[PDB]
């Protein structure tokens, strides 16, 4: 703050500036996918599928 | 009970001591006045001379201004024993108690 | 994790981000001059002939 005071006058009161945080938190979650494919499928689709 | 502020805008109280009257139209016509005031020349104050000077500066930027305050004056300068003035500053001492 | 449970720190990244007006706009072209002196007196003229 910047106030106004006379000329033969004391000091005004103090002021200063203030920064702040963000905590933003990353654990949480997991994005995630599952397909099971057999072990005869991926060899039978080798010579079935053109 | 009176909350007088230096009449000036942005004069109020001035640190060179010396308090510049902005000048007014007095007569309600015709005459300007152009005052100046200066601070504490023979001491400070003794709390009496804070408050007198509360007065001597309403009755110089408010009333002088005034048009009924002028005509108040000018009828007692009418009264029929006033004359040489130092009686007719005696004589509304009277009407002011 | 058990041991590194409460021996943790905090370590706040180079990213202040100033978020507040204080633009002086119509002040930056009033063309500035000093004054020492106790108040500026001029005159104005009227006229009435």
């Amino acid at each position: 703050t910047a106030t106004g005071v006379a000329i033969t006058g004391s000091a005004p009161a103090a002021s200063m500036d203030a920064t702040l945080p963000a905590q933003l938190p990353i654990s949480a979650a997991s994005v995630q996918s599952t397909f099971t494919l057999n072990l005869k499928e991926i060899e039978e689709s080798k010579e079935q599928v053109t | 009970p009176l909350v007088y502020t230096p009449a000036v805008r942005g004069g109020a109280n001035p640190a060179s001591g010396s308090y510049l009257l902005d000048p007014q139209y007095v007569n309600s016509g015709v005459d300007i006045l152009q005052a100046t005031y200066g601070y504490n020349i023979n001491g400070t104050a003794n709390a009496d001379q804070l408050l007198q000077r509360d007065a001597i500066l309403a009755i110089l930027e408010y009333a002088l201004k005034d048009t009924a305050f002028v005509n108040a004056i000018q009828a007692v300068a009418a009264g029929s024993g006033v004359t040489t003035p130092a009686s007719f500053v005696s004589a509304c001492v009277t009407k002011l108690t | 994790a058990k041991l590194n449970l409460a021996v943790l720190n905090n370590v706040f990244s180079e990213l202040l981000t100033q978020e507040i007006n204080r633009s002086a706009t119509f002040l930056g072209l009033l063309s500035k001059y000093p004054e020492r002196k106790s108040n500026i007196q001029w005159g104005v003229g009227m006229g009435g002939t």
